[PDB]
């Protein structure tokens, strides 16, 4: 398959420089696309690496540099001074032949720009009670609070409990730290019979927490 | 730049339905229009180029139509793998601008949420904060309003929410809202309430507790 392979996840501070890469293996042009978290696709610009002719979307002109090294079939997107608002996924796209534009896409490079620093989560119980019980069903969970950067993984009972589990998307707090909840609905008669443990892994901080959640 | 308008922003459909979604360009772009599919956590995939040409490997239930300013993407018989977000993009004039996307979600009947409230843990209070979590479980459609009240005072600026992707089994959504206060602020108030508004409820549902009760 013709494919475009992008460079890995980036976590940067405001004012840092950054250069990300897009390599073709198996296009006479490469485009760049921004997708901010929870938002749609935005066209940034294009380069023809044969002679490095570039064009920028007026929104991106002077905000980023597109470049290429034809000798190694690689294109780049470079910032001299990152902003928090540069937090996004970046995709490169190209054309596997002369008739089908944008048929090849890179897998995307996730870039986080924040003043926050690497931090493992606090894992708090969301205890089942009468305030979380509805006709024989109880809800319980874990609040996975104040971590940076994404992502975290959550399982229940080491992956044995999957039915009725809702693990929410994280929210970014005004502190610059993420928070997410994971909940499960269970028979209220199981409380006190079945142990419920949320297994939390935050690889960026090497944090692993197993939190027992009891009534 | 060319403005691309997609309609609708989201639509609900059943497996086997014929689904159309529209894309308008702010000037004629002839037949220079691509359609993409995107699923959560994945790169966009080209379905259709030149307004009506199927990309290799795309199922023949997908078709495109239109020329000039007004374009459509039709799925003749919607399959479970087709619930996704769709984008159009003009390929005529740089910059090659995108539409804002149309999400195709699964249609089901209205389902009221089950509402659960969770007081802060002693572990968190010792650490200096108080989070109160309001869970709206397994409802439809996605639109819901959660209001926090502390001693019957409406809160602003101190809560955040997020919603799950539609469950592929029962086609419902769930929503978590977190009210976060300082430990000092939490200790000054008695009654913590989340008030839920949803199409499935004939009137708002309040779940509440009294601090230390
Ligand atoms: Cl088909
Ligand atoms: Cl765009
Ligand atoms: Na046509």
């Amino acid at each position: 398959q013709m494919q475009l392979v992008q460079s890995g996840t980036e976590v940067k501070k405001p004012g840092e420089s950054l250069k990300i890469s897009c390599k073709g293996s198996g296009t006479y042009w490469i485009g760049w696309v921004r997708q901010m978290p929870g938002k749609g696709l935005e066209w940034m610009g294009i380069i023809y690496p044969g002679d490095s002719e570039t064009r920028y979307s007026p929104s991106f002109q002077g905000q980023v540099t597109i470049s290429a090294d034809k000798s190694i079939n690689t294109a780049y997107l470079q910032w001299s001074s990152l902003k928090a608002s540069d937090t996004a996924i970046y995709y490169c796209a190209g054309g596997s032949g002369i008739s089908t534009p944008m048929d090849v896409w890179g897998q995307g490079t996730t870039v986080t720009v924040s003043s926050a620093s690497t931090k493992g989560p606090s894992v708090f119980p969301l205890a089942p009670s009468s305030k979380s019980t509805s006709g024989g069903t109880a809800a319980l969970g874990c609040l996975v609070k104040d971590y940076f950067p994404e992502p975290v993984t959550v399982s229940w009972n080491s992956g044995a409990l999957t039915s009725g589990v809702h693990t929410f998307p994280a929210v970014l707090q005004s502190s610059g730290l993420y928070s997410l909840s994971s909940v499960v609905t269970v028979p209220s008669s199981s409380l006190g019979t079945q142990t419920y443990i949320c297994n939390v892994n935050h690889k960026p901080s090497n944090t692993k927490v197993d939190k027992k959640v009891e009534p | 730049d060319i403005q691309m308008t997609q309609s609708p922003s989201s639509l609900s459909a059943s497996v086997g339905d014929r689904v159309t979604i529209t894309c308008r360009a702010s000037q004629s772009i002839y037949s220079a229009l691509n359609w993409y599919q995107q699923k959560p956590g994945k790169a966009p995939k080209l379905l259709i180029y030149a307004a009506s040409a199927l990309q290799s490997g795309v199922p023949s239930r997908f078709s495109g139509s239109g020329s000039g300013t007004d374009f459509t993407l039709t799925i003749s018989s919607l399959q479970p793998e087709d619930f996704a977000t769709y984008y159009c993009q003009q390929t005529d004039i740089h910059p090659y601008t995108f539409g804002q996307g149309t999400k195709v979600e699964i249609k089901r009947t209205v389902a009221a949420p089950s509402v659960f409230i969770f007081p802060p843990s002693d572990e968190q209070l010792k650490s200096g904060t108080a989070s109160v979590v309001c869970l709206l479980n397994n409802f439809y459609p996605r639109e819901a309003k959660v209001q926090w009240k502390v001693d019957n005072a409406l809160q602003s600026g101190n809560s955040q929410e997020s919603v799950t992707e539609q469950d592929s089994k029962d086609s419902t959504y769930s929503l978590s809202s977190t009210l976060t206060l300082s430990k000092a602020d939490y200790e000054k108030h008695k009654v913590y309430a989340c008030e839920v508004t949803h199409q499935g409820l004939s009137s708002p549902v309040t779940k509440s507790f009294n601090r230390g009760e």
